[PDB]
């Protein structure tokens, strides 16, 4: 038994419904159960047998069947319902859950970029970091440069939860060089692209 | 029902690990024929969440006599187990890979035929770290800057996790903290930043307090100006 779920991702506004798809791979009966996540919590159970509601779960929610393809909607969507949705069938659960957010003002990140120290350097090893702050949507895409060359493979980063005041995202990206190479190369850039942004925005600094 | 699981394990490759999980009051059902309390016939659930991904069933446990249902990926190094003087169950997980690092789960069955595989209860989870690195603490580095951005680069430690304040926690309006993440040297680093006036940065002091439990290291990093 294979159970996907669809879309990975959503984001909406206070009030909206959404919709959550769960489709399993043969007929299960009504044997479908909801969970959701809250960041850094344990997942509860939301809906079992396909459309009865756990104990204490709110009637704006409501889980429906159609054959294989079973639904979770969620009426007057409240911020208590930003987290994850994931669907079950017996033992199998879907690759990745449903990704649920608040839809926030778009906004550019603030972009800041910063050399690494020389007490670093002393370790033979050098990182970049590159910070994103206070945007919206979630998505971003970062690109590290070194005199013009396009870095890739070598850098990671890492994303804060919406802010619960503004629903703001920030994201950290450390590029890791050797010290032999950085003490190669003149020019260190990362290069932001937003959907809040007409075109990308490159903060620099010559070491 | 309220799910107990014991504490944070730390284990290199190749060993076993045994995670617990209690359901105080909860084993037992009340028979009018016996006019007592009895042991029910309610499973046991061990999940697992590994970090950024989703949920992986691994076995569960019926309390009545112990019989078990294993996946089929942990076969030949799983076994569940249940103690009804004690109302707990026990994972053993053998053989420990890195990639069994992952916040482990056990749930609550009511075994109702009517709704199949309902997990109504949860544990709050038990965080299982695998990996050949020894404790470490970290090297904190300054992230040096109308408005500016500041931060600490908290580079190689074992295991997590690491804290970060500013200014002993008095600073806390535009502080960001970022999930570690795990580098290929098997190592985390975190960073933590925050926004201020630019025009406060002659004259106020900022200083990120760093602190990793686990190795009892504590750093307390003036961030300057360059």
């Amino acid at each position: 038994i294979q159970v996907t779920q669809s879309p990975s991702s959503l984001s909406a506004s206070i009030g909206d419904t959404i919709t959550v798809a769960c489709e399993v791979s043969q007929d299960v009966g009504w044997a479908v159960n909801w969970y959701h996540q809250r960041p850094g919590r344990p997942p509860y159970n939301l809906i079992y047998t396909a459309h009865n509601l756990a104990p204490g779960v709110a009637s704006r929610f409501r889980g429906s069947r159609v054959g294989t393809y079973f639904t979770l909607t969620i009426n007057n969507l409240l911020p208590e319902d930003v987290g994850t949705y994931y669907c079950q069938v017996f033992d199998s659960f879907a690759p990745g859950g449903t990704r649920v957010d608040l839809r926030g003002t778009v906004a550019a990140p603030s972009v800041f970029i910063f050399p690494p120290s020389d007490e670093q350097l002393k370790s033979g090893t050098a990182s970049v970091v590159c910070l994103l702050n206070n945007f919206y949507p979630r998505e971003a895409k970062v690109q590290w440069k070194v005199d013009n060359a396009l870095q890739s493979g070598n850098s990671q980063e890492s994303v804060t939860e919406q802010d619960s005041k503004d629903s703001t995202y920030s994201l950290s990206s450390t590029l890791t060089l050797s010290k032999a190479d950085y003490e190669k190369h003149k020019v260190y850039a990362c290069e932001v692209t937003h959907q809040g942004l007409s075109s990308p925005v490159t903060k620099s600094f010559n070491r | 029902v309220r799910l107990d699981q014991s504490g944070t394990a730390v284990k290199k490759p190749g060993a076993s690990v045994r995670v617990s999980c209690r359901a105080p009051d909860s084993f037992t059902v009340y028979r009018p024929r016996l006019s007592a309390y009895f042991i029910g016939e309610f499973n046991i659930h061990w999940l697992r969440q590994a970090p950024g991904q989703g949920l992986e069933w691994l076995g569960f446990v019926n309390i009545f006599r112990g019989a078990v249902k294993y996946s089929s990926r942990f076969q030949g190094r799983i076994t569940i187990t249940r103690d009804t003087s004690s109302e707990t169950s026990y994972l053993d997980l053998g053989a420990l890979k890195a990639d069994d690092t992952a916040t482990y789960y056990c749930a609550w069955d009511k075994n109702v035929d009517d709704n199949p595989w309902r997990l109504d209860s949860w544990g709050q989870g038990t965080l299982v770290i695998v990996s050949s690195a020894s404790t470490k603490g970290p090297s904190v580095f300054p992230l040096a800057p109308g408005t500016a951005a500041l931060g600490c680069l908290v580079k190689d430690y074992f295991p997590e996790p690491v804290t970060v304040s500013w200014n002993s926690g008095a600073l806390t309006s535009g502080v960001h903290t970022f999930p570690a993440v795990l580098q290929s040297s098997g190592l985390y680093s975190l960073s933590s930043v925050v926004t201020v006036p630019s025009s406060s940065l002659g004259t106020q002091t900022y200083i990120c307090n760093v602190n990793h439990k686990p190795s009892n290291t504590k750093v307390d990093k003036r961030v300057e100006p360059k």
